[PDB]
Order: C-alpha cells, then structure tokens, then sequence
RNA sequence: CAAUGGUAGGAGAGCGUUCUAAGGGCGUUGAAGCAUGAUCGUAAGGACAUGUGGAGCGCUUAGAAGUGAGAAUGCCGGUGU
RNA sequence: AACUUGGGAGUCAGAACAUGGGUGAUAAGGUCCGUGUUCGAAAGGGAAACAGCCCAGACCACCAGCUAAGGUCCCAAAAUA
RNA sequence: CCGAUAGUGAACCAGUACCGUGAGGGAAAGGUGAAAAGCACCCCGGAAGGGGAGUGAAAUAGAACCUGAAACCGUGUGCUUACAAGUAGUCAGAGCCCGUUAAUGGGUGAUGGCGUGCCUUUUGUAGAAUGAACCGGCGAGUUACGAUUUGAUGCAAGGUUAA
C-alpha cells in the first residue's frame, strides 16, 4: 500500500470539450466519447472518483451509419406491461430526436453504476450547429484517427 | 526423583485419540466409520468370519 | 533529488527526509544503508540508467525492524469440513533517506 | 397466510414510523388559565 | 438540578405507554401535565402520577422552582410480564402475555 | 436411562404430532434422565513384577543417599511419648522439614512422640513403600533397622 | 470427576462477535451468523489480498496509457520501446513519474522511441 | 537444494476444561466470575489494564477424566416475529 | 521408485468430455463396456453466467516482473497495429 | 463421587402441585445481611410505587434480596442515509469525528472492484432437497473382562505368580 496516487475532488480539474458529430459514425465517435467522460485520458485517472471531462456533441443530425442500418437497426424497448413492446427505427430515430440516439449509443458505453450514471450526466447532445454552453467556454476537440 | 518433577520413560505413555470432537482432529462428524451401512452403525459390524 | 531505488522484488521512489518500509534488510536499528541500485534520478538533472544508473548510491538511516500487523488467513471449502486458519504478520525495515547520490 | 420470514428489527421499527398518536388539539382557557380541549368545555373552570 | 420519580410494574404494556409517553419528553412541565390531562389513553393517569411525583421530589427535597422545570427525560422500561392463557378451539391454548411497565420520569432545571 | 426413575410410557405417537420422535422421557437429550457413558465403580491399582518392586525400592533409597539426604542414628529410647522431646530431637540432626523415620520395629513411643510434628512420619523397616521414601526429604533411619533394611533389599 | 462446560463456549463464542463487530443487524449480535459472515470475510480477504495486485497494475496500465498517448504514442509500443532500451521501470514507477515529474516521461519517451 | 490443494480415511504434534499428587505462589492493600480495551503467539488459545464483584484461585511437573457443540422436526428455560 | 511382513482404514450410487464399440432410431444431458482427462476431492485465469470444456495445481506476505488459454473500439487490462 | 438443567423424582413441608374412572403417570421451585440492625420520620399518591432521610462495609445487598451473561426491549447521541437493484461482506478509498495495551492508531463512511449463507446428503445443491425463530444450559466411541498388535520397562533359557 506503498506510494499510488488517488484522486478526490480537491485536485479534480474537469473541462469542457465541444465534438463535432459531422461526418462521424455513430459507433467510433461514441466509444472515444465515452472513454473521454470516464476520464481514461487523464494520467490521474481513478477508479472511484469522476475524474474525466464534459463533453458536447453539438451536431448529430449529421451522423451517419454503415452499411444499412438506417432501416435495419431497431432500438426496442418494453412499457413493463403486457404486449408493451415497440420499436423505432434507427434513420427514424436520427430524424426525430437524433439527440436522443447519440445519448443512449454513448450511454450504452458506460459502467451502469452510480458513477457511471454520473459520468454519462456530463454529456450534452445537440441535434444542430449551436450550443447554449458559451459561458464554460468549450474547446474543439478531434477524434483520434 | 522428586515427587514434584518426575517424568516417565520416554516413548512409554502416549495420549488416546478421542473421537468425533471437532473436524480439526480428523475424526470429528463420521468418526472415522466412513458414511452408511452397517459399519456405521453402533453395534454394527458383523460377526468375524 | 528524487530517485527511484530497487529493494526487496520491488521499486520504491524515494527523495531525501522521506521515511520508507522496505522488506527485511540485515542491517540493526541505528545503522546506516546504501540502496545500490538506482534506476532513476529525476528533478531539475535526469540520469535514466538502463539497467541501473552507475554510480548513484543511496544512503538511509534505518530505523525500526519491526513485524507488521497481524493478518489472519483463513480459508474453508463449503461442504466439506475442511478448513484452515493462521496467523502472519510480515517483517518490514523502516529506513530515512538522508542522502540522494549521482 | 403464514410469514415466510422473521421480520428483522429494522423493518419493524420502519413499519411503525407513523404508529403515533398527536398531541391534543388544545388551547388555553381565556377564565382560567387551564389548558382546555378547543370547541370543549373547560373542565377546571366550566365556561363557554 | 434534577428530580426523578419511578412508577414500577405498571400493568400496561410499555409498548402502549410509550406512545404517550413520546408526547411530553423535554416539554415544559405545565405543558405536559396539560397533555396528560388531555390525552384519552389508559396510560395518561399512571404517567400524570409519575410526572406529580417528580415535581413533588424537584420542589421538597432539592427545592427547585416548578416554573422553570423541564421533562428532562421520559421512558418506559419492560417489567415482569405475567403469563397466561386463553383456551382456543379444538382443546389447545394459546399463550397471553400481560406485560408490565417500569416508568421513569426525570424533570430538570436545565442548569448547572 | 435404566436406572433413572420412571420414563417407561412413549411421551406421545411417532408421526402426526409434528414434534421429534422421542421414545422415553429420560433418554439422554432430556433434561432430566439418562446419563451415557458415566464413572462406574472401579479399581485403579495394577501390579509389577516383584524384582521390579525391589529395584523401585533400592532406587528411591539409592537417590536418597545419594543426595546426603540418608542420616543413621543408634537407638532412639524415648521412654514417654513427648512431642517437644522428638521435634529437639530432629532439630539437633538439622533434619528438613520433610524427613521419614525408620524404626527396626513398630516402636510405639517413637510413633506417638512423632505423629502430630506437621512433615515427619514414621515407618518400620519392613514398612518402607516408594511413595514415602520419594516424598521425605530426609531420612532418619535407626542402625538395626539399616540393617534390616540391607538384609531384605538384597 | 464432572467437569461442566463454564466460561469456555462464552469467550470463544464472544471472541466471534467482537471480530464481527458493525455487520448489519444479527450479524454482529447473534453467534450462528456472525460466525458464518467471519468465514465468508476470512475467505474473501484471502482472495483478495490476491486480486489487490492484479487491480492495481491494471490502474497504473491505464495511467501509463494515457500519459504516452499524449505524446501520440501507445501504451504497447512505449513498453516495446522501454523495453529494448533496456529500461526497466514497473508500472508503478512509471506511472508515479507521469504524475509527479512530467519532463522525465517526456524523457522516457524519447528514450524509448530512439530505442525503435 | 527440494516439498507443503484436498473428501472417506491413516499418521503425528499440540491448545484448552474439571479433579488429584508434590513443589512453589497469589488473595479484603480485593479471588473466581462478568464487562470493555487500539495486546501477544502459526492455530487451538495466553496475558495486561480499568470498571463490576466480594472469597477464593493460579503457576510447574505428573497423574486421571461426566474434557470442548451450530445443526439430531434434539430436551429444558428465557425472549422475540 | 519397487517388493515383502505386520497395525489402521475408507470405498462396492459415480458424472461429463474426447475417442473405439454394442443397444436404441449412425435419438437422448439415454444405457452398457474398452481407453485418456477432468470433476468427484481442485481453489485461480478463459468460455457472459455455467462441478465434468480450454489453461493451470493455492505454504504465507508484497501497491514487483515474465507468460498460458483467451484477448487488445467502449463497458473492460492491452493494437481503432 | 454430584454441587441446584447436576446429584435421588424430591437439598425447599415430594410421590406433593397437576393429569387420569382407574391402575398408573409425575413436576417446577436453594442463596439479603456478620447481625434484622428488615428503611423511625418528611414528601407525591386512594393504593401500588417512588424521592429524600436513616441502618448497614455495601441498599442497582430492600425481601422476586449473592454474582447478574446472552437473546430481547428502550433512551441519548459521534459518523452516515430519501435516483437507489443489496447472501449484506471483503479489497481500494476521500470527507468528517476521536485519541490507544503508541503502533506504519480508533469510529464512521461518498464512491469503485470482486462476491448466490451454513450443515446434511449427493454424480451434481445458491438450490425451489434436509435441518435450525433467536439466546443460554444440557446433549453422542465409554468401562469391565478376554484376544491381538506396537512402544516402554524388568529379568532372561527362563519369565511370572492366582486365590
Ligand atoms: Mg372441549
Ligand atoms: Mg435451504
Ligand atoms: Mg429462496
Ligand atoms: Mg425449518
């Protein structure tokens, strides 16, 4: 139990990163995404704590799929009741609500704990060019080739 | 010898093996009769021969 | 000023005043010890060693062979009466580094 | 129809948090300075 | 500085008294005697006996004002259950438990 | 469970009242009755050859001289049993307080002069037993009953 | 002689519940359980006095990893490079190093990227 | 230098409990029990301190056993749900 | 290592996998034999979870290192080689 | 040899309470203190109880009276807890309290990893197979005689006695 560095929430610094989700597959922006809200970049990065940074996909009307998923892909889902299945497409998911698929495809990547729950808290997914988070002043951020 | 320090002869005396006191002393549930049939039982075995 | 020494099967980064605990050495409290194998020197002056950095000794005071606290093994398989139980408590050297060498 | 369970102290004692009773819905006597049930006679006194 | 009255082997369930015993643990005096009056629970009368007994003691052995007197602390303790029974159908008995209560009342000045 | 009183009748039937069978109400797990494998009378004492009987004797007496724990004396002729006579007697031979007298025979003023002193007992020749010898730490044995004593020994 | 069972099943039963000391509810009251939950810990901090090494070099794996890829360089290939230069740092030193004294792995790097 | 997973099971070494023998001790300036503690040994387990308690109890060596419980729809008591 | 003489045993319900076969229907997580392994009595890593499959046999520490089977986009350690 | 679940069923008005029509069956229940000195008097209360005062070395020795465990029931608090999926622990850990048989210290614990009780019986049990409501006490390879084997010890072509 010698000399490993851990850290708490008095030497956490998080920061505020924009993405651009033009030109991007769904799944290869979503697991660096993921990776970058666990806060695995980070040479201080702990287990127990929520390390790691927000992230902001701002336009993700723009993402696109191989193949042809857009009409093959369905999410599913159950209301709990009997017969209470349905389904949505995933193009019509991207054209109604695209926010709402790049947030479960990121979350879907991430630990289904508390923290994990927490981590997935710092995303911000916005379905056209703009952004209201100017007072954090965001950084562009590339994805890794 | 002295009535207060007197030791018998070595290798004379040894101490019994008490049966079926815990499993620590290897004997403790079965007591050493393995699990069923008439060996196990008290009064069991068979007549020799 | 900071220097990474190489005792026990292990490595332990050490800088001058700073207490550490080391697995047993053969030294008696009171005396002093020198760590001869130093892979790394680091602050303002870097001398990465590749095997080791040749030279660079490390002096400690050593204080304090001590056994550390008591840990209890126990172990037991479910059905099966067999189960078994002991004690450890793992010797340690505790040293003082005084001196940083290159 | 039978408990399959014991119940622990604990969800015993959560399920008698509200098995209380209130304090008594009173007011002092305006003649007699005794505390008296309100919309009641008081029973020291005997007014209103 | 204290004063403490003890009521032993009540016969009601300190699980009951205790219900009205909740209502005057660190209340004025006036203010629980008020509460006892009021209250229509059998063990209203056995704690009002209690509290007058510790008021009594407060005023005549360690002469302290009762004006100034605080519930200091107020508790039920279980006593000696007595056991008895009840015959049910089919020739078998069940068990009853008369439960008995030890109640404490300690009143205060609240100093030192 | 035979000998405790009673507990003859089955407390009630084998199957139906959902409680244990029990046969007897003073079977072993009762409270009450019945006792498994308790002290029965017996004897303790075994026996040893008879030559090992001897050498138990000559080593205990070997070890008692052998210690200076062996004082001979030519005659005692106490004429009344006296108590404080006995107890002058012994402190003028610096005996310990644990000492063994040895008469040739039963000399009854000896006996008697010596039988309330806290620590000394007093014996004849032939009446010498290892468990005596072994507990004294010092022995006073009179000249005739050394004698004896040589005679039978071996 | 009768010898009756006193003051030998208390103390070694008692000893039990004072190891079992703040488990939930009867499990650091009531002997049957605690002795049952004492098992359970001595069996589970037997393993995981093993498992503790194994977690903790995979926490200075993911520090070193990030620390070289910020230099555009991978965990992989930073322990190939360091490796052939004959540097040997556990993982635990590397990773203190990252945190503490970020020119030296900048150093490190170098050197082990020279060492292609 | 080598070996040390383990059930039925074999073998060995030990820890404790009551009693007895002998020696040596401790106790109203407070014994045994009980309670608490962050103490010691490889385990069984051994101390120490401080409260409670108010008259008995360790240690050594050696002898005997009604010598060790978590389970038997166990038995008796007490107390829960 | 093996064998002989003696003291003490336990075992006589086996299972899956692979393979050579009978039976059955080139059915069964079937049944009966031959052969090996594992489980039984075997923790650890992999196979999602999963006695019997794959790797491998735990004397006890360590916040050291190298590999096996399996792996290296995120969950989740390591190639978006 | 036993020391109140033991030792007689019965240490105490016990073959008695109690059960049965009857033969019969059959309990449970010891301990104030050295001395009764067994709490004069005052206060609340109808009383029961209590608080003072006093007796006593001691009164949480006050008559259910030596000690007074555990289950179980309460009252206060230091630290925690109302977005969370839990065989309840273990390993890692900040924050907040505290300070010991002073030693790399004690209590709690945000959050992360791992983790389907125990016995029995089974080829195989998290098992939805058995058993235990909890706590305490009691509760199962013994003794005698013979046989055999191994260790020990005497003596040895001899060894040993039984009544
Ligand atoms: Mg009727
Ligand atoms: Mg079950
Ligand atoms: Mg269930
Ligand atoms: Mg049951």
């Amino acid at each position: 139990m010698r000399q490993t560095f851990m850290a708490n929430e008095s030497n956490i610094e998080r920061k505020w990163y924009v993405i651009d989700a033009e030109g991007q597959t769904l799944g290869r922006l979503s697991s660096e995404v993921a990776s970058i809200l666990r806060g695995k970049n980070k040479v201080t990065y702990t287990p127990h704590v929520d390390t790691g940074d927000y992230v902001i996909v701002i336009n993700a009307s723009k993402i696109e799929f191989t193949g042809n998923k857009e009409t093959d892909k369905v999410y599913y889902r159950h209301s709990n009741h009997p017969g209470g299945i349905k389904s949505i497409t995933a193009g019509e998911l991207r054209r109604t609500n695209p926010e709402r698929l790049i947030e479960n495809s990121i979350k879907g990547m991430l630990p289904s704990t508390r923290l994990g729950e927490k981590q997935g808290k710092k995303l911000f997914v916005y379905g056209g060019a703009e952004h209201p988070h100017a007072a954090q002043q965001p950084e562009n951020y590339e994805l890794r080739g | 010898m002295k009535l207060h320090e007197l030791k018998p002869a070595e290798g004379s005396r040894k101490e019994r093996n008490r049966v079926g006191r815990g499993v620590a002393t290897g004997n403790g549930k079965t007591s050493g009769r393995g699990h069923k049939g008439q060996k196990a039982r008290s009064g069991g075995g068979v007549r020799p021969g | 000023m900071f220097a990474i020494i190489e005792t026990g099967g292990k490595q332990i980064k050490v800088e001058e005043g700073q207490e550490i605990f080391v697995e047993k050495l053969d030294v008696n409290e009171g005396d002093t010890f020198t760590f001869d194998k130093v892979l790394f020197v680091g602050g303002d002056s870097v001398k990465v060693g590749a095997p080791t950095v040749e030279g660079a000794t490390v002096t400690a005071t050593v204080n304090k062979q001590g056994r550390g606290k008591k840990i209890t093994v126990f172990t037991y398989k479910r059905r099966k009466n067999s189960k078994r139980k002991k004690g450890h408590r793992q010797p340690y050297t505790k040293l003082t580094i005084d001196k940083i060498n290159a | 129809a039978v408990p399959k369970r014991r119940t622990s102290k604990t969800r015993k004692n959560k399920r008698r948090t509200h098995f209380k009773i209130s304090v008594p819905g009173m007011t002092e006597c305006p003649n007699c300075g005794e505390y008296k049930l309100s919309h009641r006679v008081c029973k020291n006194c005997g007014s209103y | 500085m204290e004063a403490k009255a003890v009521a032993r082997t009540i016969r009601i369930a300190p699980r009951k008294v205790r219900l009205v015993l909740d209502l005057i643990r660190g209340k004025n005096a006036a203010e629980a005697i008020a509460i006892l009056k009021l209250t229509n629970k059998a063990s209203s009368p056995v704690i009002e006996k209690v509290l007058m007994s510790a008021l009594a003691n407060a005023e005549h052995n360690y002469d302290m004002n009762t004006d100034e007197l605080v519930v200091k602390e107020a508790y039920a303790n279980e006593g000696p259950t007595l056991k008895r029974f009840r015959p049910r159908a089919q020739g078998r008995a069940s068990a009853i438990n008369k439960r008995t209560s030890h109640i404490t009342i300690v009143v205060s000045d609240g100093k030192e | 469970r035979s000998a405790v009183s009673g507990g003859g009748r089955k407390p009630w039937k084998q199957k139906g009242t959902g409680r244990a069978r029990q046969g007897t109400i003073r079977a072993p797990q009762w409270r009450g009755g019945g006792i498994v494998f308790g002290p029965t009378p017996r004897s303790y004492a075994y026996k040893m050859p008879k030559k090992m009987r001897r050498l138990a004797l000559r080593s205990a007496l070997s070890f008692k001289a052998q210690e200076n724990g062996l004082t001979v004396v030519d005659a005692f002729n106490f004429e009344a049993p006296k108590t404080k006579e006995f107890k002058n007697v012994l402190s003028t031979l610096e005996q310990p307080k644990k000492v063994l007298v040895v008469t040739e025979n039963e000399d009854v003023n000896v006996e008697l002069s010596a039988r309330n002193i806290p620590g000394v007992q007093v014996t004849t020749a032939q009446g010498l037993n290892v468990l005596d010898i072994t507990n004294a730490d010092s022995l006073v044995i009179t000249e005739a009953a050394a004698k004896k004593v040589e005679e039978v020994l071996g | 002689p009768r010898v009756k069972g006193g003051t030998v099943t208390r103390a070694r039963r008692k000893k039990t519940i004072k190891l079992a000391k703040g488990y939930f509810g009867s499990k650091h009251t009531l002997y049957k359980v605690a002795k049952q939950q004492v098992m359970k810990s001595g069996q589970y901090a037997f393993r995981d006095r093993r498992q503790r090494k194994r977690d903790f070099r995979k926490l200075w794996i993911t520090r070193i990893n990030a620390a070289a890829r910020q230099h555009e360089m991978s965990y992989s290939r930073l322990m190939n490079g360091l490796k052939k230069a004959g540097i040997d740092i556990n993982r635990k030193m590397l990773s203190e190093i990252a945190i503490s004294d970020e020119k030296a792995f900048a150093q490190l790097v170098t050197k082990a990227k020279d060492a292609l």
